[PDB]
């Protein structure tokens, strides 16, 4: 039960990384950069 | 050739029927033979609002373009024959004409002035006048009920596309069910507004005058809407089968497993039933232009070597006011942040440094250069944010008195001032007095010799320097606020914060000098309002999950 | 890729106007080109 | 030494470089270093590259 | 069928491609097509394989 509950926990959690990108927010990547500079951040973070 | 009159006004006639499962056609040119695939875009959603009109009985209105028209005619002889584009229908702004008179296609695109009842003339069974316009102005570009035409108009990037369909039904009255494909046959380039479409037919008469509706027709017209569906190629690549994905929920179910068979059993679902339409956008309420004039039009600029800052703050930043004013930027880069979306931000700690440097110094005023200037006079950070501007003083900056920083030991930080006199040595010895081993730190820019180049004229640098989204705002766009919006999941804009989600009421309790509701996972959940400084909350549209269960495809459809 | 040929008077404020001068103003400016020594800045190119 | 060449008279309209930073290049050792001169037309300096 | 250049495939790889000269569809295949396998008696005992 604890293995089970400790992996979603971590899996939850694993969001705040923002991995190469600039934010691990998406709002502000697309509230700031155009859509063609947007889709190398976007990128890497759809891998991670 | 002058236009007819219609002093008798009937009043139209609007019915609803529905499009059934009719309104597709290929969306790219790209050949896909025995494969499905998923795609999104601007079609029309099956059993759609679709709308009829006949033909005193002349009902010709005005309808709106949108995101595309689908238009459908039924009739047993050729009465329609054309159709009218354009934003304001007067000579003041440009129209598209496109009828059909001999070889190919008649199109136009010219500044007409269309009289009140655009319509062909047909008499003794053979071709007459073509009462659509009266003038033609300045223009470019020239080119030249058995039956069911279906024609689908989009335009997009300065192009109108045309989709053709021929079908033979024998129906009395109702828009006949099925399912339709279109190909594109025109792909014409005219760079126009399009928010008017309207259509011209024939009329009828016995030598000359007393034109009656003798053949009445029915055409119906539709509106696209942003839908998904899921798409069939057969062998050939025609299309023979498609789900609009938000009809019903086996829809969504069918086009989440990419097939068009169901085996029996419980599958999970996904979202495809909700979607927002309505807009919160929240700026803090204060009107003032910045002093541009002070910043672009002082009439004292330092040396790079003591250049000075100035703060900004409580502004409604506007970089369109620079286009009235005299001057021409010959240099212009943004870091950070694209200049498309400048007006659509808030702005932190804005803080502007100017001073006059040589014309072919301009380059080194950006990060991670190199240069006598980025070493002795002026260096920007590796993670500067903001914005470069530069002109030409060669006609107010004329004059004698400018100078830079020529020997140094050591390189200054990013953002450093060395605003000194002391004089320099070589080999660090202490002078007493300038000449051998001993030399003025300073040079001269010279600017006085007549017939300078264009790298030795003097130029004027202004550099600019925000932070975005860590601290309550001062400085934002030319942005109105468009009241609160309870109850909904929506899209709001709370000074530059894009997100979608319902707002209903909020309780939390927090610390001032606070903005936004962070999360473990980096979600946001909370935000203060700018304008009625009160908490908010945010939750997605979509919190819970769906299961359908079905019991195969043969068997039947009931879910 | 659109085109705006167009030369009705413009006010700041959205009201129509009737005539030249206060609160309408001309849509269209001059690009001068023919004052004597002008920089390289103001010089007139062709763009293909 | 690049240094040396801020007290010349002569001033640079085109600076560039591949594959080495600018601002790193004193604290390097080259192995090959040649040189190539020319001299070409105002607006053909963007064709050497 | 007509205004066609190309033969695609489900996995986006060329088969078939019309000649522009004689209009006529042609086909491609890879120049490796089977699979070789080799079998060894030991690098002491021999070479022959
Ligand atoms: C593409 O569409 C065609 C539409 O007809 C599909 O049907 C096939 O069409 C061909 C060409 O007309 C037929 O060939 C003809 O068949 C008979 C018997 O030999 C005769 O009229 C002619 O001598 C000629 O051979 C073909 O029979 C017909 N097939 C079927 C099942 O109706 C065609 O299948 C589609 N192609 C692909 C690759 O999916
Ligand atoms: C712009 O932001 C300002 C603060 O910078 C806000 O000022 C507030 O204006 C509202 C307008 O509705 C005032 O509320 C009113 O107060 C009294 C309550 O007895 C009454 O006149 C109305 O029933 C209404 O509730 C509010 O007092 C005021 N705050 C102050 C003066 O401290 C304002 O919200 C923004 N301006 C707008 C929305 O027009
Ligand atoms: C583009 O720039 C021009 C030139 O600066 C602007 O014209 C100026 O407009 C202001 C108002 O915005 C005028 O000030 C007003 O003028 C009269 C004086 O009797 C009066 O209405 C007010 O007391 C106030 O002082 C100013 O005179 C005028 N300058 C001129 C015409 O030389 C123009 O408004 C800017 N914007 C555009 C064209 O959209
Ligand atoms: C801020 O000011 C301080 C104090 O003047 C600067 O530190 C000084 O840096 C210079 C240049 O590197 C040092 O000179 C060197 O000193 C010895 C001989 O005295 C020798 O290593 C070299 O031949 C050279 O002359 C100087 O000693 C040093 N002073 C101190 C007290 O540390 C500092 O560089 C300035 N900051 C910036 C960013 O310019
Ligand atoms: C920056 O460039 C100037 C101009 O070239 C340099 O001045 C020159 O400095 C050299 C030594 O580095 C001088 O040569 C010496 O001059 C006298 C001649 O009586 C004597 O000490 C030696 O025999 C030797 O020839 C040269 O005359 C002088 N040129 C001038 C002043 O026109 C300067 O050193 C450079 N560096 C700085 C200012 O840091
Ligand atoms: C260039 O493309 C053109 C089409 O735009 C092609 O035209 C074709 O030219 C060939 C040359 O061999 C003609 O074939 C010949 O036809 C007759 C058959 O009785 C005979 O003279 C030869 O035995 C040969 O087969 C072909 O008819 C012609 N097509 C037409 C006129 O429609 C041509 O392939 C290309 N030009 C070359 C390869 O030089
Ligand atoms: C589109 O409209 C047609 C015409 O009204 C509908 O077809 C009718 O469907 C009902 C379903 O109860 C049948 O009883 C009628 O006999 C049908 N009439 C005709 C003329 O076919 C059709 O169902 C509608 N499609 C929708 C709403 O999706
Ligand atoms: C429709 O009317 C036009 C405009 O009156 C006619 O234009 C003629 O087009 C034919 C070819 O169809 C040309 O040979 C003539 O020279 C055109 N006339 C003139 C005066 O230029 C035409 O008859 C009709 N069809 C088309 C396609 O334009
Ligand atoms: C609209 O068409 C007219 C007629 O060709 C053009 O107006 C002429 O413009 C020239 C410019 O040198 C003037 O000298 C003439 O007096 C004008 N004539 C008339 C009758 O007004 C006008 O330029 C066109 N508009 C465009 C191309 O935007
Ligand atoms: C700042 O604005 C002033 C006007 O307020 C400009 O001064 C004019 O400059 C032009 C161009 O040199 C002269 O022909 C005019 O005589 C000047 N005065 C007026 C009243 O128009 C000035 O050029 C602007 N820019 C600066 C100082 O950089
Ligand atoms: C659309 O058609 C439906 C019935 O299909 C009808 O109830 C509705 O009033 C029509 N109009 C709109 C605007 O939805
Ligand atoms: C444009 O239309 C207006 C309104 O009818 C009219 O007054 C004006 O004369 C027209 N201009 C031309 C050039 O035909
Ligand atoms: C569905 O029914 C048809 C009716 O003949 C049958 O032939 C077919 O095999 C069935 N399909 C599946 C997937 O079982
Ligand atoms: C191959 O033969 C030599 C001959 O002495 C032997 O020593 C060696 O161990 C052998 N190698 C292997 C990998 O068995």
């Amino acid at each position: 039960i604890n293995q089970n509950a400790i992996a979603l926990n971590t899996l939850v959690k694993q969001l705040s990384s923002n991995f190469g990108a600039i934010s691990s927010v998406l709002n502000d990547i697309l509230s700031r950069l155009d859509p063609p500079e947007a889709e190398v951040q976007i990128d890497r973070l759809i891998t991670g | 050739d002058g236009c007819g009159r219609l002093s008798q006004k009937t009043q139209p006639k609007l019915e609803q029927f529905n499009s059934s499962r009719r309104g597709l056609y290929y969306f790219d040119d790209i050949f896909r033979s025995s494969l499905r695939v998923l795609t999104s875009g601007y079609f029309l959603p099956f059993g759609s609002n679709v709308t009829r009109y006949e033909v005193i009985y002349y009902d010709n209105p005005l309808v709106p373009f949108g995101h595309g028209v689908y238009f459908a005619v039924t009739e047993k002889s050729n009465v329609v024959r054309g159709w009218i584009f354009g934003s304001t229908m007067d000579n003041t702004t440009q129209s598209a004409v496109l009828v059909n008179n001999g070889t190919h296609i008649v199109v136009n695109v010219c500044n007409f002035n269309f009289c009140a009842d655009p319509m062909f003339a047909v008499s003794a069974g053979q071709s007459y006048k073509s009462w659509i316009y009266t003038s033609s102005t300045n223009c470019t570009y020239f080119q030249a009920f058995t039956h069911l035409r279906e024609h689908v108009f989009r335009n997009v990037d300065g192009f109108l596309h045309v989709y053709h369909n021929y079908e033979v039904i024998n129906v009395q009255n109702g828009l006949p069910s099925g399912f339709s494909v279109l190909r594109p046959i025109f792909k014409l380039p005219l760079g126009l507004n399009i928010t008017y479409i309207k259509a011209v037919m024939t009329l009828f008469s016995s030598t000359t005058s007393n034109f009656i509706a003798a053949v009445a027709s029915l055409h119906y017209v539709g509106y696209l809407q942003p839908r998904t569906m899921l798409f069939h190629f057969d062998q050939n690549g025609t299309i023979v089968d498609a789900i609009d994905c938000s009809q019903n929920p086996l829809s969504e179910l069918k086009c989440t497993t990419k097939s068009f068979s169901l085996e029996k059993g419980i599958y999970q679902t996904s979202n495809f039933r909700v979607t927002p339409t309505t807009e919160v956008i929240r700026f803090p309420n204060v009107t003032q232009l910045c002093p541009f004039s002070d910043v672009f039009n002082r009439t004292k600029f330092p040396s790079v070597y003591a250049w000075e800052r100035m703060s900004i703050r409580d502004c409604v930043a506007d970089y369109a006011v620079l286009y009235n004013s005299s001057i021409s930027f010959s240099t212009f880069e943004c870091y950070g942040v694209s200049p498309t979306k400048l007006n659509d931000l808030c702005f932190s700690s804005v803080y502007a440094d100017y001073f006059v440097v040589r014309g072919d110094d301009v380059k080194q005023i950006a990060p991670g250069k190199t240069g006598v200037i980025a070493d002795y006079n002026y260096k920007l950070p590796d993670d500067f944010v903001g914005c470069v501007l530069a002109w030409n003083s060669r006609h107010v900056d004329s004059k004698q008195g400018f100078y830079y920083r020529l020997f140094r030991h050591g390189k200054i930080k990013p953002y450093q001032r060395d605003m000194s006199r002391e004089l320099y040595s070589p080999s660090g010895t202490p002078c007493t007095t300038e000449g051998f081993n001993c030399y003025d730190p300073l040079a001269h820019y010279a600017f006085a010799s007549p017939g300078i180049g264009t790298g030795y004229q003097p130029f004027r640098v202004v550099v600019l320097s925000f932070q975005l989204l860590n601290a309550p705002a001062t400085v934002c766009g030319p942005k109105q606020s468009t009241d609160l919006v309870k109850n909904k999941c929506v899209n709001f804009n709370f000074n530059g914060l894009t997100g979608t989600g319902v707002l209903t009421d909020s309780v939390k309790k927090f610390q001032p000098f606070q903005q936004f509701g962070r999360d473990s996972s980096d979600f946001t959940d909370s935000v203060k309002d700018p304008k009625t400084l009160e908490i908010l909350d945010i939750t997605p549209c979509s919190y819970g999950g769906v299961s359908v269960i079905t019991p195969g495809t043969n068997t039947s459809d009931a879910v």
